[PDB]
């Protein structure tokens, strides 16, 4: 009859509740998904109101129980997931606002369409539209437009409502409890009550301001080559000692490097590892990829699929017969339900994308064994890096060349490596610092060290002293420029990226010294090596339960997050750019302006 | 033993179904997922007791095991002189959108003892204040329902289990 058992015996009832009120809520989104039709959206609607209105009783019940008479940690996280009241913490007018706020910020960026002076009536939406223009387009001056027309549009319209929503979000986080939002964020790897694992939110900024600063280097090398090949291939508009235009970095908001690969290719006589063709000259089907995908984690140690999942799984396109979104995702349903929806086609990259599903399946099979609020990642960077390095591993040419893919005459020149290392950069180096900077800038300016009068002025610093990017136009305070991104104005977190990227490459090693692999990191496949599946599982077995730092132990052997790995993947590529960055001049100068100069 | 094996529909659990009643043909019948017999195999009074439990539960089943289907549903002695059947029932006993017939007790102030079986729905009183018949803080109705599905895993699909004693 004590608070303990008590605690005990509701979760028990909550657990057996929770089921099959989130499985039917599963069901009536996959039914809409795989079936577009007006009576599936009423009942995927009608499900998550259920589901919903559970979830908000549930948390009521749960606030009853104190968590001061609790001794046994599991019993502790479970009723602290769901005593988590949130947003409803505000009063109704409040919550009616912020949702308003919310909802009105996202349709504007999602109906957000600039519109040139010459022919209002037909222009360009944001997809694909500008994004089209940003990632294919070499002319400046298209550039330049676009970027500026996005800008000038969307931040105005976006400002004011980002201001009142950092004022709710703030009020929100103060009444639960909370220095700021950000803190509000940091909190989801905060670790307390376990002895010599506990972690604060005021060390996790610590510990990527740290990975930042060691990062450094080498984003500074692939910048500076970045930047030699922009001269070369603009002549009159980038300086040899400056930054780079906002509006030359191959996307829209500079977050990804990779279209600049055609600009900056190192051998563009040498071509990519490509097996689309051969892929398509053996008569591959997407059940053919997918059960070379469920080979290769038999291989690795992991049990093989369930019937069910070759059997409810959309893994084709069904084409005009019935419409169906077929964005690539991994569902678990409840109840031992796991499928995969996407249009897999005869690709390299599907082939890729569908070992990266194939993995978020197998983590969640792994971690289903768990009490149902115990059934995520660690953290919330964890599923995301495990779903890459299969990725990573299924895309050696080791593994292309075993499963009877690439022939084996095949030479792997020492070219091909530094442009699949230069590529890799692009994609995961240059993103980094854009990542470290943007959650800066929200964190500082949820505490309240950026004025309201100094958002666009501290922005651009940031850009400049940090990403080493110079902006074209001048701005002043009626733009938001952090807005025009789609997760800053969708209220999403953003350092699980970088997280991710850093447990990525810390287990890529760990895996990759356990399968007694000799040589470089970058050629690694952890194929045929049972104790790598065997650490890998140990891990993924635990679900949220243990704090992720015992996980990262279990792993890696450090309870931390380390860039030792990540520069371990890029030594070969470090050094080339080092041997080509002799001549020129590795940093910029945060001066140089294209309207200044 | 005909309407033992293949009656029309099974009871729950909880209120498991027992009748007095060659062990050859039932044993080369080849379908069934779980054939186990403790004691005495099946080549070499007697009590059948049918139900319906879930597919991963059936290993409570066995004599020493644990978990709420032993504790509170269905319990059997350690020195089990029998043999216990277990076949999977995906076709017959779940439909679509979910069957919601067979019922399990959750909740109980005691363990069963060996061979007993307990029908009455008395609201479990988990807390101090008494619950008076209604169901609200720390009260809980202790009998819930199985959400079988034929679209859930092998270990949530449904599983018709009879138990042969001597
Ligand atoms: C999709 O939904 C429509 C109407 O809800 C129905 O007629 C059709 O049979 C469904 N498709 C499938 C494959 O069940
Ligand atoms: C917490 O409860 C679980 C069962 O719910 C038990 O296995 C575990 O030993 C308990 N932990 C502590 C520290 O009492
Ligand atoms: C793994 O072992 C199988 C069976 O011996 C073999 O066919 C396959 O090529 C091996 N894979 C690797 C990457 O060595």
């Amino acid at each position: 009859s004590t608070i303990e058992e008590q605690a005990k015996t509701f979760l028990d009832k909550f657990n057996h509740e929770a089921e099959d009120l989130f499985y039917q809520s599963s069901l009536a989104s996959w039914n809409y998904n795989t079936n577009i039709t007006e009576e599936n959206v009423q009942n995927m609607n009608n499900a998550g109101d259920k589901w919903s209105a559970f979830l908000k009783e549930q948390s009521t019940l749960a606030q009853m129980y104190p968590l001061q008479e609790i001794q046994n940690l599991t019993v502790k996280l479970q009723l602290q997931a769901l005593q988590q009241n949130g947003s409803s913490v505000l009063s109704e007018d409040k919550s009616k606002r912020l949702n308003t706020i919310l909802n009105t910020m996202s349709t504007i960026y999602s109906t957000g369409k600039v519109c040139n002076p010459d022919n209002p009536q037909e222009c360009l939406l944001l997809e694909p539209g500008l994004n089209e223009i940003m990632a294919n387009s070499l002319d400046y001056n298209e550039r330049l437009w676009a970027w500026e027309s996005w800008r000038s549009e969307v931040g105005k319209q976006l400002r004011p409502l980002y201001e009142e929503y950092v004022v709710l979000k703030n009020e929100m986080a103060r009444a639960n409890h909370y220095e700021d939002y950000g803190d509000y964020w940091r909190g989801d790897y905060e670790v307390n009550g376990v002895d010599g694992y506990d972690y604060s939110r005021g060390q996790l900024i610590e510990d990527v301001e740290h990975t930042f600063e060691e990062i450094k280097p080498l984003y500074e090398h692939l910048h500076a080559y970045v930047r030699a090949k922009l001269m070369n291939a603009y002549p009159s508009y980038i300086s040899p000692i400056g930054c780079l235009p906002a509006h030359l970095l191959g996307d829209m908001w500079g977050r990804f490097w990779t279209n600049l690969y055609s600009l900056t290719v190192p051998f563009g006589q040498k071509p990519n590892i490509d097996v689309t063709d051969a892929m398509v000259d053996q008569a591959w089907d997407a059940q053919r990829i997918f059960k070379e995908a469920e080979k290769f984690f038999v291989s690795v140690g992991l049990p093989n699929m369930t019937q069910g999942f070759w059997e409810n799984s959309m893994l084709t396109d069904p084409g005009n017969v019935q419409k169906a979104v077929c964005h690539p995702t991994a569902w678990d349903l409840g109840k031992g339900d796991f499928r995969i929806l996407m249009c897999t086609k005869v690709t390299m990259d599907d082939f890729l994308t569908a070992h990266h599903e194939m993995g978020h399946i197998q983590y969640d099979m792994a971690y289903a064994a768990q009490p149902f609020l115990l059934r995520n990642g660690a953290n919330e960077g964890f599923h995301e890096a495990v779903g890459e390095i299969m990725s990573l591993s299924a895309a050696t040419p080791k593994h292309l060349k075993s499963i009877g893919l690439l022939s084996p005459d095949f030479q792997e020149d020492n070219e091909t490596e530094i442009n699949f290392l230069l590529k890799q950069a692009l994609t995961i180096v240059g993103t980094l610092p854009f990542t470290y900077m943007l959650e800066k800038w929200r964190w500082m300016v949820f505490k309240g060290e950026i004025p309201k009068d100094q958002w666009m002025k501290k922005w651009w610093e940031m850009k400049r002293e940090i990403v080493g990017v110079v902006e074209p136009v001048p701005h002043d305070e009626t733009y938001c420029d952090p807005a025009s991104l789609f997760h800053v104005s969708n209220d999403y977190s953003f350092i699980r990226y970088y997280t991710r990227t850093l447990y990525q490459f810390q287990f890529q090693e760990a895996l990759c010294q356990a399968a007694k692999h000799e040589g470089p990191l970058h050629k690694c496949d952890i194929s045929n090596s049972t104790e790598a599946g065997q650490k890998l599982f140990n891990m993924l077995r635990l679900g949220k339960s243990e704090p992720w730092t015992l996980a990262l132990e279990n792993v890696v052997g450090a309870k931390n997050m380390n860039v030792r790995p990540l520069l371990n993947y890029f030594e070969p590529l470090f050094t080339w750019l080092k041997d080509q960055n002799k001549n020129s001049f590795v940093g910029w100068s945060t001066d140089w302006s294209p309207y200044a100069d | 033993f005909g309407e033992v094996f293949n009656a029309t529909r099974f009871a729950s659990v909880y209120a498991w179904n027992r009748k007095r009643i060659d062990y050859s043909v039932l044993y080369n019948s080849a379908s069934f997922s779980t054939f186990k017999c403790y004691g005495v195999s099946p080549t070499k009074n007697v009590y059948a007791d049918s139900f319906v439990i879930r597919g991963d539960e059936v290993r409570q089943i066995a004599p020493g095991q644990t978990g709420k289907i032993a504790d509170y549903n269905y319990k059997l002695p350690d020195d089990f002189t029998g043999c216990v059947i277990a076949w999977n029932s995906n076709n017959l006993d779940s439909k679509v959108g979910g069957n919601y017939n067979y019922l399990y007790r959750l909740f109980r102030k005691s363990n069963l003892k060996p061979f007993e079986r307990d029908i009455s729905t008395e609201i479990y009183q988990a807390g101090n204040t008494p619950c008076n018949g209604v169901e609200g803080f720390n009260c809980y109705f202790p009998l819930q329902s199985y959400g079988f599905h034929p679209t859930n895993g092998v270990g949530y699909q449904p599983y018709r289990v009879v138990v042969l004693s001597f």
